């Protein structure tokens, strides 16, 4: 039992202008060298995580040497490359206290010395090597350099998922390490043999607050850190995610495109779409005495309807559809499939301040609809008689 | 701190209650039904209870113990629904667009302020960020005091990799310091074209120019002007240097001059618009007017210094050689003088 | 199996091996630049 040495190695390890400019240039993601270096170090972090996953089933303390097993040598090479990368990082920046406490720097400080001692010395120990899982936070970033991700929302979602998975795996490794070993004051005889995947399942049960209880931490250190993990999880859920989750939950209601059905014609109604005008138009058009029932009315107004107009649409949902858009925009005309529409009906604002302005607006709507599709019937309402001449 | 303190206080007090009740037994049960429970294990039980996990490894077995936990559950739900939630929502409030633009070396940025709405930003981004532009490293940072709405938010989002927004006014020097305007390449000021009174908006833009110049005199400012006669005020600023690069885009004079010169020769507005604006490449194979129109659009209007070989040659001869031998069309010449400032000459004659 | 659990010869260097490697890498980066 020599875990003290492998812990103290990392603990002790943790505790010109021209070359600084050169290092800043090389580390910078703006150049291709830095991009490729970050890609390589992320791939190596994934490899180290896979190595930890395999070694989880192995006994925590066992004597081995480099020539005995290859995977030990691959892990050693990964650690050497991480050491070179960390040296470049630390020498890159002007200030050094940030790199004295940087998250990636501290992860390297805690993961390199244990391997560096375990490669040649006996009693190979699966120490704090699960911290390599934290390198998945940078995952979203690499998708930016590889041009696969092109949307801010998608990048943010990938970053959120990566941070969630990184925290999950890091805490799972912590619980595995604390449970497989015992309480140091209890002479390590109170330990509980827990599979790493069982620890992941336990953490998933606890985060969701299901609490099945089939598996739980029994050591004092494990329970103390479980209490710390639920504290942190509740705090993060109340602080980190909720605003972003509400952002993801935001959605437009009436945006969309009309899904046409063959054999069922539709008429597109635009203009002054308001509760009174729509009410009158529906009580006349959709009167129960019409044998012509297959026609479907698609409304197109750029104002989002209020609750009363929403209810009016709800009552006749089987015949009435609504979309938010203006016939002036050709895209909104394309959405409602007006090229295949039987007819277009324009409602007029009868109670308008200036009748001539409203008539001009309706005429220009007619012009837009005709320009998109000349061979469509149009029935437009005219406030003033002398404004009809413009249609000629 | 008060919230955390009261949380810890009630947590430890209820844990002490459970420990006291469970270590002893029920008074009517002769205390022989007790459960041995360390105090820290009681704290752990309380925390796995309040988080509603409920492992079941540790639980109260006494009648009074299970009675208290029912009460501790009801009381905790009451405090979580009445006492804390308003303060919790208070802390969760955050200003979205507050912050400072963190400059990146080698990535020049321009600061855009003034009339920042959907239409102006839409037009300016459509024309500025045309895909043909090879000059891409320039980053646009917007500064307007009014928080953007949802659709302008989406417009900024679609160009998230090259467009940033920050809430503030250029009149306030702190907001100028937030966007790092001292290191900015240039500042553009957009004008409310459709305003009730152009004079007030022009005066507001002129104060914006004054504030930006006062913060840092050595900055280029491109400002839109609604009315021609308001440009004179820009001459009042000692820091306003036309030779340095400061320009006033007077919309009225430019639009009406385009229209008048079109009246003199129809299509000159299209001429100049296709000259200075930038377009994507479209190939037409079929013999239509559009093909020839594309080879017409292909040209762009440039400036460059003439070599010493043309010194001592008249403008018509220089234009002749440039067109015949170099396939370059001499349009204008910048004349240099000491008594007068540099002037543009349009088709100089033989004498010059 | 199980050659030796303790070694003072290697214990005199196990404490400094981590900082030794880190400082060597730092000095190599400084010199090569």
């Amino acid at each position: 039992r020599m875990w003290w040495a492998f812990l103290a190695s990392s603990m002790v390890t943790f505790f010109m202008t021209s070359v600084k400019d050169w290092a800043g240039v090389m580390i910078s993601a703006q150049t291709l060298t830095g991009r490729v270096l970050v890609v390589l170090v992320f791939a190596l972090s994934i490899g180290a995580l896979v190595i930890y996953f395999i070694d989880s089933s192995n006994p925590i303390e066992s004597c081995q040497n480099f020539y005995k097993d290859f995977t030990l040598q691959i892990d050693m090479a990964f650690n050497v490359f991480f050491l070179l990368y960390f040296g470049l990082r630390f020498i890159a920046a002007n200030d050094k206290l940030w790199f004295w406490l940087e998250v990636n720097s501290v992860v390297d400080f805690f993961t390199v010395p244990p391997v560096f001692v375990s490669v040649y010395l006996n009693r190979s120990w699966l120490g704090l090597r699960f911290l390599r899982a934290l390198r998945l936070i940078q995952f979203s970033e690499i998708l930016q350099f590889l041009n696969i991700l092109k949307t801010s929302n998608s990048i943010k979602l990938v970053n959120l998922l990566s941070i969630f998975i990184s925290t999950w795996l890091t805490a799972a490794g912590f619980i595995h390490l604390v449970e497989n070993s015992g309480d140091p004051w209890e002479n390590f005889q109170n330990n509980q043999a827990l599979t790493y995947w069982e620890c992941v399942y336990l953490l998933m049960v606890t985060m969701s607050t299901v609490g099945y209880g089939d598996v739980y931490a029994k050591t004092t250190l494990g329970r103390l850190f479980m209490v710390f993990f639920i504290l942190g999880g509740l705090a993060m859920f109340a602080s980190y995610v909720p605003e972003i989750i509400e952002l993801i939950g935001n959605r437009k209601k009436y945006g969309g495109s009309y899904s046409a059905v063959s054999g069922r014609k539709h008429i597109v109604v635009c203009g002054h779409i308001t509760l009174e005008s729509v009410s009158n138009f529906l009580k006349a058009f959709l009167h129960k005495a019409r044998d012509d029932v297959n026609v479907e009315i698609v409304f197109l107004h750029n104002i989002s309807p209020n609750l009363e107009l929403e209810a009016l649409f709800k009552r006749h949902f089987t015949q009435v559809e609504f979309y938010q858009g203006s016939v002036l925009n050709p895209h909104d005309l394309a959405r409602v499939k007006i090229e295949s529409a039987d007819a277009c009906l324009i409602l007029a604002n009868k109670y308008c301040a200036d009748p001539d302005a409203e008539d001009a607006s309706n005429i220009m709507r007619v012009i837009s609809i005709k320009n998109y599709h000349p061979k469509i019937r149009i029935i437009t309402q005219m406030l003033q008689y002398h404004n009809k001449a413009h249609l000629l | 701190v008060n919230l955390l303190s009261i949380f810890i206080s009630t947590w430890l007090t209820a844990a002490g209650f459970i420990h006291l009740v469970e270590n002893s037994g029920d008074p009517w049960e002769n205390f022989q039904n007790n459960q041995a429970l360390t105090y820290w294990e009681c704290v752990y039980l309380l925390m796995v209870t309040m988080s509603t996990v409920g492992y079941g490894d540790v639980y109260a077995k006494t009648t009074l113990g299970r009675l208290f936990m029912v009460f501790f559950i009801l009381g905790g739900l009451a405090m979580f629904a009445s006492y804390v939630p308003e303060i919790i929502e208070l802390i969760g409030n955050r200003k979205k667009y507050g912050g400072s633009y963190s400059a990146v070396s080698g990535r020049k940025h321009i600061v855009v302020c003034g009339h920042i709405t959907l239409e102006s930003v839409s037009n300016f981004l459509k024309a500025f960020l045309h895909k043909a532009r090879d000059d891409v490293n320039v980053e646009i940072v917007f500064l307007h005091n009014i928080s953007p709405n949802l659709e302008l938010e989406a417009l900024f989002k679609r160009h998230f990799t090259q467009v940033e927004f920050y809430q503030g006014s250029v009149l306030n020097p702190h907001d100028l310091a937030r966007v790092k305007i001292e290191s900015a390449d240039a500042c553009l000021i957009l004008a409310n074209k459709y305003c009730a009174d152009p004079d007030a908006e022009d005066a507001s833009n002129i104060m914006r120019v004054i504030s930006i110049k006062n913060y840092h005199p050595k900055i280029r400012i491109i400002t839109q002007m609604l009315q021609y006669h308001n440009k004179a005020h820009l001459l009042n600023i000692p820091s306003w240097n036309w030779k340095e690069g400061d320009d006033a885009i007077c919309l009225a004079e430019l639009k009406l001059g385009f229209i008048a010169q079109s009246c003199l020769a129809q299509g000159l507005s299209t001429m100049l618009a296709n000259l200075f604006s930038m377009r994507s490449f479209i190939k037409i194979e079929e013999d239509t007017w559009q093909k020839y129109y594309l080879e017409g659009v292909s040209n762009e209007m440039y400036t460059e210094y003439l070599s010493s070989a043309f010194v001592g040659l008249s403008f018509p001869t220089v234009c002749e050689l440039c067109f015949v031998k170099l396939k370059l069309l001499m349009i204008a010449i910048e004349y240099k003088s000491a008594n007068r400032e540099s002037r543009i000459l349009i088709n100089p004659g033989n004498h010059l | 199996h199980c050659a030796q659990p303790l070694a003072l010869r290697d214990l005199a260097v196990v404490y400094t091996l981590g900082p030794a490697s880190f400082l060597v890498s730092l000095a190599s980066c400084l010199a090569l630049g």
